[PDB]
DNA sequence: GACAGAT
């Protein structure tokens, strides 16, 4: 819905392309922003996203993120435990999330215990970065005061060992 | 005229103890025709009549299974005939001790018989062996009266022994049959597999000629443990994790090494950014302080497994050597029975008196005198398995009286005994938490307040450390330096003898007197070589055998079949399954498994060709 | 010519 829908998505923090919003929508006769959100959480961001994250974010020249934006997790690894003993409790859990808006990729690190995100969080889940998020050496620093897990159900293919 | 009753036990010490308890100190003792077995005599009442009591003891098992003659030739028969068509008789074990002749001579004229064997399955089996040896030489039954009796006891105490003599029962043929089935199964599997393997590999590889390759329900899993550890060592990929430690100057010349709360980081860029946050920070900040007063628990009563573990780890002796030394000490009368799984002292044990014997040795004279003056501590409650009491010193000894190797085992045993009765080690744990930039660090230290059992066991002592400086929250301390360290994950080392004994105890492989033999057996057949630090390194022969078994039949190495088969044999003990069917059913299962092993033996050859 | 495990 043109300007009002664009403003609603912009305020909600979902930055999607014009083609993405015109395709991911359903029932063109009647739909609502909540319906677009519900159907968007279940779609891969790589096919519907729009370019918001500044270019060369992994260079260390950007130290701040302004505004709320929603990004999609690709893979999660516990950097405080070895590859074989991924569940080892000998060290506090620290997660290195890789995050995408569809085009550019960024890396975030768990700077403080996040109970919502775990090692079993499936790829494709959506996280909203509310507030000011600080980027040190190209690494976003995540906390409980700037990350909200909005869920998401996209084709997993995570499989197992 | 007075009827004589035989009172067979299982070991001379137990026979003497029970005779002393029952005879209230009116024994008449003389040695039998073995030297290792003694006959005690006294007088008492049985079934309301005056009778004479003849206490005797066997020296363990009396019989052992063996094939008749042909199936002992190794060339006239093939191993496949050792499962169903190989009759087995029972011959005499330890022929040096004329057990059958001694029992017959002692029973030459007895009327009744009371059988004081230890209350377990092997005890019942030896009970029926003794009964089969002694019955055909007795004085027969006048009428419908009973003749064979059984006494059940849980501990060697006056009240328990008197009660056991008060209430008498009958032996358990079901447990006897269960033990017989286990013995027959072990013989028929081990012999067949060994004669196939050693006669196949001696005809193809000349390096293995005049060498015995053996298979068994216990030694094969024992070797499999070490081979699994070797495989884990081989399939190891080291990593390059980074740590971050900082030094803080608390005083003008005092420096403290802090530890990162985030213990490790496996990403170089993440470690670098964390260091970047903490480079240009020259003022630390204290946040937390802890003064918890913990304690170190005193050791439990000495177990045979723990004794073997400590002898292998600290003293530096093999399991069989330690067992032989303990047996020599026990025979000489210095330590109590060294083959028990009881870690809980009896309620009537004379701790205060056994401690008073070790009151003149200069090594620990001060500790014992202080302990008896201010009272002793009640030993920790533990597991009572119905076996003999835990290994404790029974007589004073000096390094001159004992040798250079029996003294070291004695010294550890008596220092363990005092530790179990001494107090607990109380120490003060102090931690100070620091804020260096956006990160946190901790420094921990221990201060001993009142040493306890560490005085008699110095190796289990809290290491001496400098006391942490006194401070409260808000203090600012100059920061010395912050650095990263490129550490690497260390590969695991080869399995040690102490670690292997724990593994066998968990999986039920080997009893108290069989664990030392199995470790020595696989060492004598060149399966594993004992290295520095008592590490068991598998050889090329051991690796080929275990790896070959997994390819063909996993159920011959897995440390679970031994417990699984033992559970099946307990059905005969409880009467839920007859002895004939279970033995036949299990033999056919392994006989089918034997044929697959023979037909698929070409698998092990392709691994053996590389080595030899 | 040797074997198994157990006291
Ligand atoms: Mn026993």
């Amino acid at each position: 819905m043109a300007q009002v829908a664009g403003a609603a998505l912009s305020q909600a923090g979902w930055y999607l392309s014009d083609e993405g919003i015109e395709a991911c929508t359903s029932s063109p006769d009647k739909v609502n922003v909540n319906d677009i959100i519900l159907i968007a959480l279940n779609t891969d961001l790589r096919t519907i996203g729009k370019k918001f994250l500044p270019s060369d974010i992994n260079s260390g020249k950007v130290e701040k993120l302004e505004g709320p934006c929603v990004l999609q997790i690709q893979k999660i690894r516990n950097v405080a435990a070895p590859k074989d003993n991924e569940e080892s409790q000998a060290a506090p859990r620290m997660l290195r999330l890789q995050m995408t808006d569809g085009h550019i990729s960024c890396t975030a690190v768990e700077f403080s215990y996040m109970s919502k995100i775990s090692l079993n969080t499936p790829p494709g889940t959506k996280v909203k970065l509310s507030g000011i998020v600080d980027i040190k050496n190209g690494f976003l620093l995540l906390n409980d005061s700037n990350t909200t897990v909005l869920g998401g159900e996209v084709e997993h293919l995570i499989e197992k060992w | 005229v007075m009827k004589t009753v035989l009172m067979v036990a299982e070991k001379p010490s137990l026979a003497q103890s029970i005779a002393k308890i029952l005879s209230r100190g009116s024994l008449s003792s003389h040695k039998g025709l073995n030297g290792a077995c003694s006959v005690h005599e006294y007088t008492g009442t049985f079934a309301g009549q005056p009778v004479r009591f003849k206490m005797t003891s066997v020296c363990g098992h009396v019989m052992t299974l063996d094939f008749l003659g042909k199936y002992n030739k190794w060339d006239k028969v093939d191993p496949a005939e050792l499962f169903s068509q190989a009759p087995t008789e029972k011959k005499e074990a330890n022929p040096k001790l004329n057990m059958v002749k001694f029992l017959q001579v002692e029973g030459r004229g007895c009327d009744y018989i009371v059988l004081w064997l230890d209350c377990d399955k092997e005890g019942e089996n030896i009970c029926f062996e003794v009964l089969d040896a002694v019955l055909p030489v007795m004085n027969k039954a006048h009428g419908g009266e009973k003749t064979v009796f059984r006494a059940r006891f849980s501990s060697i105490t006056d009240t328990d022994i008197c009660n056991a003599m008060a209430c008498l029962g009958e032996p358990d043929h079901n447990e006897a049959l269960s033990v017989d089935a286990r013995q027959e199964l072990d013989l028929r599997i081990g012999c067949a597999f060994t004669r196939f393997q050693t006669k196949y590999f001696q005809g193809k590889y000349g390096d293995l000629d005049s060498s015995l390759i053996s298979f068994g329900p216990c030694q094969t899993p024992t070797l499999g443990f070490c081979v699994e550890r070797h495989d884990k060592i081989q399939s190891f990929k080291p990593e390059t994790y980074w740590v971050l430690q900082a030094k803080v100057n608390t005083d003008k010349d005092r420096s403290l090494l802090l530890d990162w709360d985030r213990v490790r980081v496996f990403d170089r860029e993440i470690a670098q950014m964390f260091l970047n946050m903490t480079k240009l920070e020259k003022e630390a900040q204290v946040e937390a302080t802890s003064r918890k007063e913990k304690a170190k628990q005193r050791p439990l009563a000495l177990n045979t497994v723990e004794m073997l573990r400590v002898a292998s780890s600290s003293l530096g002796m093999g399991p069989q050597h330690a067992m032989q030394t303990a047996e020599r000490l026990y025979t000489q009368g210095y330590i109590s029975y060294p083959r028990t799984e009881t870690t809980h002292y009896p309620e009537n044990f004379d701790l205060k008196g056994s401690l008073r014997q070790q009151a003149n040795h200069p090594y620990w004279a001060d500790t014992v005198k202080r302990l008896l003056a201010e009272g002793i501590n009640r030993p920790r409650k533990g597991h009572d398995a119905g076996d003999h009491p835990p290994i404790t010193p029974m007589k004073s000894a000096t390094e001159a009286e004992l040798g250079g190797d029996a003294w070291r085992l004695y010294e550890y045993i008596t220092r363990h005994f005092i530790a179990t009765v001494s107090h607990d080690c109380k120490y003060l744990q102090s931690t100070i938490s620091f804020r260096i930039g956006p990160e946190l660090f901790t420094c921990s230290g221990k201060t001993v307040l009142s040493p306890g059992f560490t005085e008699v066991m110095p190796w289990q002592s809290v290491p001496l450390e400098e006391s942490l400086p006194t401070c409260q929250r808000g203090d600012a301390f100059p920061v010395g330096e912050v650095k990263m360290l490129e550490k690497q994950t260390n590969p695991p080392d080869y399995l040690t003898e102490a670690e292997l004994i724990t593994l066998m105890e968990k999986h039920g492989i080997g009893t108290d007197a069989s664990i030392p033999v199995h470790i020595n057996n696989i060492c004598q057949r060149n399966y594993v070589t004992v290295e520095s630090g008592r590490r068991l390194k598998p050889t090329n022969l051991g690796i080929v055998l275990v790896h070959g078994y997994y390819k063909i039949d996993a159920e011959l190495v897995l440390p679970t079949i031994r417990s699984a088969v033992e559970k099946q044999l307990n059905l005969i003990a409880q009467g839920k399954a007859d002895y004939r069917q279970v033995l036949g059913h299990t033999l056919d299962v392994f006989k089918r498994k034997f044929h697959y092993f023979v037909d698929s033996i070409a698998g092990m050859d392709e691994l053996m060709e590389v080595s030899f």
